[PDB]
């Protein structure tokens, strides 16, 4: 069976910084990409980090680029986002995604609802 | 999912609430009937010229 | 155009060759 | 409630491990692997069934594997002479893009869909020279995926509606309908003594379900993500799996554990269609590498590869009694490889 | 014997006959689609060209088993109104797609007003080819040229080489005039034409 | 000149044959008949006897007579000894004596040459067959760009197969057919060259009128257009001082109705190549290329070369010359011309790994 286990979160004071962590388990790790959604209260899911399966070529959205960073270990089939000055729109529940087709570089609406290839998430406030 | 979070129990149980036979007994029955039922079938066995209309 | 050339200006050739053999054979 | 039921739902999920690894006391890989192979059989292009404007999606085999029906993409429904290889009709449909079609075993009616979301069955019998629309069978909010004939009277849709649904000839209504799944399903195939039928959504749970009441049985996992094609045994004890994990997997209904997995190194491409041998030996699935690969069941070994398509294989099946394998591609030919 | 094979082969050929009485109508027929009954279809002819365009936002929001079914169409639509970066990604998505290689895709606009998302372009260059005549402020020139910019970089960043990008500005005859040269690359690349 | 006097000599051979039995047996030579000025037939002259002493009249040959200047009669030798036969000299036989002139290098010229496209003709009647042994029945790929290569290729195959036919019959209904028929199947070619180049640049132009009815147009405008000036040019040869095989095609009076149609082709075909290359220019002006952006030589050259030899242009290298005074034009279009079939075999059929992929099939499934 198949499950996303995510870790880390709380209320912290804004500008500080934290490192959400993804733990992989029940698919190889080695074949498929990675990516991260957000949701603030009473919005939709929207993309904001992703990563390759070759380790490279890491990408960001407008609003998070420099001050995000995420990392992968395929010794450990574990991922790890961490940031810095936390704002208050960045205030919104995180969840781990991850979307079909290994060895692949395309897959469509990883945000959509209604889709099992994500944990539970945590949250994080101001 | 919190109104129809009940299907998270009533249907996960479902796998343990079946009896389940050890593999070893379930698995000498499909090899069995496998080769039993090996002689009605063209395939499996190189077809001879007398059969095969389909040529 | 060119193939018409060819076989027209060769076949004149051809006949002042015989025309040149029937001269020193004949008269 | 949810932070207790939630943790009730894993420790749940904690009684299915110790049940699975329970049973967990002997391997099929020895009892599969120490017994005589039976090597490579040849297998020859017969026959070529040109004729298609566009590519084609879909088939289903006859009543007594004499015809067989093809779906063309562009809305053309043709029925063809496995012998001759002679047309029999060619029904126009209301619309294009179709993903199914079902013939009924009686040879009576037949059935296909698509994204337009309605279930259409054409009655078989020649009155007004051609065939005509009999019953449209909507309501779904998402296209239909799969559709499978029972009997003359009941069939049961797959669509994107995440739910199935039995249906009624006589109404044309959802008597009976399925609920448990994450995803929009893509696949059912339907058990030959008609007692019972399995689906797959897109979450590679393959989930059991009872013909006569509306609830799960079993529940199935263990491929990556995005489960295609399911086929039941001859006999109706189990069933394979085809996904786009580039690898096939047996699943068993009496023990409930996953019993072999087909994989290979040299394939990079995934699972598109999977069908049964009539001995159950053989397992014959469409690749996505423009060639088609069958695997022995019983050695989960390549013993033959079959190869002339130039695009992905989107369609399988095997005549009544394992006579003769039909595969259709993307290059809107239908190839019966005998 | 000779008379169930002769009405056979005379209802195939009555059959085979009836595929050519439709099958230069077909390929008379460039099928269209776009992208935001359980679908939707509009016909239209323009100058003696067929267009027969879908709309498929009834279906489910998922677009993973649906849209591979789309390999036929000559032409993509795509259309635009933070839903504007969730937008770019369907781009990319569709753009480094196994199968759709053969579907060149058009993208339109629309009118709007955005700007706190992509602090970025506040140092973008200057239009080269700017537009000035409905009297744009410089804030539409670079907002429009950036995000113009932004799909041109994923679709010369990533791709074979066998299908390309049409962007426009504000019809159906902006559309023709486009798929024209779709199909002028299609007939031309096929001679082993560089 | 030489079927004009082979047929005078035979009316005229047997008219002073009577006079054979009249001169040195009629006649009798008691008037001094020296053996040398005697009168016989020789099948070269007829002259009579004559007295010896002067110069004395002969008999000049009508048919000759124009050779040289003295158009009329003619004196030889007639001493004691007399002139044996015709007096050897620059006027021998009241004509002209060698009348050779740039024909004891251009007759070896020609043959060099000869040999030279023959065996290269016979290369390319087999290179064809190994590359329309593809595009015949192999349906595993074939599209609408097979229906118009096939008529080409046969074509070629026809051409240059007919070309080793012309040896051995002119180097009777057999001349008479031969000629029409080899005329036909040249214009055969530069027809289809044109029927090909028109092919494409209307699918350019119009990207929508190819709905699979203008290739019966095509295919009759491509067959239709040598027999109807070929057809033209037989009907008017039989109307017009019909003579020999017509081994005349030097008369451009008449010749225009086939190097008429051949010289428009090569014209339109060229006016088309502008067109073409001027639509691939402008794929080129878009930034959207992948391997080039600035230097549009590395494209453009590398895509003119292919459609040289598809297109037969190379045949504008001489056109509108003064052929009665470019013998040498045969080079370019005989010795080098005669490989076109050969280039446009191996560019399509060898390149354009599309029909690579193909047989590859077949490799893979002899060992499979």
């Amino acid at each position: 069976q198949v499950q996303l286990q995510e870790s880390g979160g709380g209320l912290v004071q804004p500008g500080g910084s934290l490192r959400l962590s993804c733990a992989a388990s029940g698919f190889t790790f080695s074949n498929y990409k990675m990516n991260w959604v957000r949701q603030a209260p009473g919005k939709g899911l929207e993309w904001v980090s992703d990563i390759s399966q070759s380790g490279a070529s890491i990408s960001y959205t407008g609003s998070v680029k420099g001050r995000f960073t995420i990392s992968r270990d395929n010794a450990k089939n574990t991922l790890y986002l961490q940031m810095n000055s936390l704002k208050p729109e960045d205030t919104a529940v995180y969840y781990c995604a991850r979307c079909p087709a290994p060895f692949t570089r395309d897959c469509f609406d990883v945000t959509s609802t209604t889709y099992a290839y994500r944990g539970q998430g945590t949250q994080v406030t101001v | 999912s919190i109104a129809q979070a009940r299907k998270l129990v009533e249907q996960l149980k479902m796998e343990a609430n079946i009896d389940r036979i050890k593999v070893s007994k379930a698995a000498a029955d499909l090899m069995a009937y496998c080769e039993a039922h090996a002689k009605e079938d063209p395939l499996l066995t190189p077809v001879p010229a007398s059969e095969n209309p389909f040529r | 155009h060119s193939d018409g050339t060819f076989t027209s200006e060769l076949s004149r050739l051809r006949e002042g060759a015989r025309l040149q053999r029937l001269l020193q054979g004949l008269v | 409630e949810l932070d207790q039921l939630r943790q009730e739902a894993e420790q749940l999920k904690n009684q299915i491990r110790d049940a699975r690894k329970a049973c967990a006391d002997a391997t099929l890989s020895q009892i599969t692997n120490n017994i005589d192979p039976v090597g490579r059989i040849q297998m020859r292009t017969r026959r070529t069934l040109r004729g298609h404007l566009a590519k084609i999606y879909a088939m289903h085999w006859g009543t007594d594997s004499r015809l067989l029906v093809s779906a063309s993409q562009d809305g053309k429904l043709i029925i063809w002479d496995s012998y001759t290889t002679n047309k029999v009709h060619a029904i126009p449909l209301r619309s294009s893009w179709v993903m199914t079609c079902a013939y009924a075993p009686s040879g009576n009616y037949v059935a296909c869909g698509g994204l337009d979301n309605i279930c259409s069955i054409y009655n078989l019998k020649t009155r007004e020279g051609n065939v005509r629309v009999s019953r449209e069978l909507a309501g779904h909010t998402g296209y239909l995926s799969c559709c499978r004939f029972l009997d003359d009277n009941q069939i049961v849709t797959s669509s994107g509606d995440t739910t199935c649904a039995l249906w009624d000839i006589e109404t044309g209504q959802q008597t009976t309908t399925f609920t448990g799944h994450t995803g929009d399903v893509m696949s059912l195939s339907l058990a030959p003594d008609t007692r019972l039928f399995v689906s797959g959504a897109c979450d590679a749970s393959a989930k059991l379900w009872d013909v006569r009441e509306g609830m799960c049985r079993q529940t199935f996992t263990g491929h990556e993500s995005d489960i295609n094609a399911i086929c039941f045994f001859p006999n109706g004890n189990a069933f394979a799996t085809g996904s786009d994990d580039a690898t096939c997997r047996l699943f068993d209904l009496r023990a409930d554990q996953e019993l072999m997995t087909y994989s290979h190194d040299n394939i990079i491409c995934g699972i598109t269609s999977v069908s049964f041998s009539k001995s159950g030996r053989l397992l014959l699935a469409g690749y996505d590498d423009f060639n088609c690969n069958v695997w022995d069941a019983l050695k989960a070994d390549r013993a033959g590869v079959l190869a002339g398509h130039d695009n992905r294989v989107s369609c399988l099946g095997v005549t009544d009694d394992g006579m003769a394998v039909a595969t259709g591609s993307w290059d809107s030919f239908l190839k019966i490889w005998n | 014997q000779r008379n169930e094979e002769k009405a056979q082969r005379e209802a195939n050929k009555k059959i085979e006959k009836q595929l050519q009485k439709d099958k230069q109508v077909y390929r008379a027929t460039h099928r269209l689609l776009l992208l935001g009954s359980g679908i939707f279809e509009t016909k239209f002819q323009v100058d003696k060209v067929n267009f027969h365009m879908f709309d498929v936002g009834a279906q489910r929001d998922e677009r993973r088993k649906w849209i591979q079914c789309f390999n036929d169409v000559t032409a993509i639509i795509f259309v635009v109104a933070n839903r504007l970066q969730a937008a770019l990604k369907l781009f990319d998505s569709i753009w480094n797609n196994k199968w759709l290689r053969d579907t060149s895709v058009i993208l339109f606009l629309n009118k709007q007003d955005i700007e706190d998302y992509f602090p970025e372009f506040a140092r973008y260059t200057t239009p080269e080819d700017a537009t000035p005549e409905p009297g744009e402020d410089p804030r539409v020139t670079r907002a429009k040229y950036f995000i113009r910019d932004e799909f041109l970089r994923i679709s010369t960043a990533s791709g074979d080489g066998r299908h390309y990008c049409y962007p426009h500005f504000t019809n159906i005859r902006r559309v023709f005039n486009d798929c024209r040269d779709i199909i002028q690359r299609m007939h031309l690349r096929q001679y082993e034409l560089l | 000149r030489l079927c004009d006097v082979l047929q005078v000599l035979w009316e005229e051979q047997d008219q002073c044959l009577q006079e054979l039995s009249r001169e040195q047996t009629g006649d009798l030579g008691t008037e001094q008949p020296v053996p040398g000025c005697e009168g016989m037939w020789d099948n070269i002259s007829c002259w009579p006897s004559s007295v010896p002493g002067r110069m004395v009249e002969v008999e000049c040959p009508r048919f000759l007579r124009m050779l040289t200047s003295r158009n009329g009669s003619l004196f030889r030798n007639c001493t004691q000894d007399g002139w044996s036969e015709t007096f050897p000299r620059p006027n021998l036989a009241c004509g002209v004596n060698v009348n050779d002139s740039s024909n004891e290098k251009r007759h070896s010229y020609l043959l060099k040459l000869k040999v030279m496209y023959t065996v290269g003709y016979s290369s390319s009647l087999v290179m064809l067959l190994v590359a329309l042994g593809i595009l015949c029945a192999f349906r595993r790929l074939h599209c609408t760009r097979n229906y118009i290569h096939m008529h080409l290729f046969v074509s070629f195959i026809l051409r240059a197969l007919s070309n080793f036919i012309k040896d051995a019959v002119l180097f009777r209904a057999g001349c008479k057919l031969v000629m029409v028929l080899f005329q036909y199947c040249i214009m055969a070619n530069y027809s289809w060259l044109l029927v090909e180049g028109l092919y494409l640049h209307t699918l350019l132009a119009i990207s929508f009128f190819s709905e699979r009815k203008y290739l019966q147009g095509f295919v009759a405008f491509g067959w239709g257009s040598p027999a109807i000036f070929v057809a033209l040019w037989a009907i008017a040869r039989h109307f017009l001082e019909d003579v020999g095989c017509w081994d005349i095609n030097a008369n451009a009076s008449i010749w225009w109705i086939i190097r008429g149609p051949v010289i428009l082709s090569i014209l339109i075909n060229f006016i088309l190549f502008i067109n073409i290359l001027r639509i691939l220019m402008r794929k080129l002006r878009t930034q959207e290329t992948r391997g080039n952006e600035v230097s549009h030589y590395k494209r453009l050259a590398r895509s003119t070369l292919l459609l040289i030899p598809l297109f037969g242009i190379h045949y504008i290298v001489f056109a509108f010359s003064p052929e009665d005074a470019m013998e040498i034009q045969l080079f370019f279009e005989l010795a080098l011309g005669s490989f076109q079939g050969l280039v446009v075999a191996v560019l399509y059929c060898f390149l354009n790994g599309e029909v690579q992929l193909e047989v590859q099939k077949k490799w893979q499934q002899w060992h499979l």
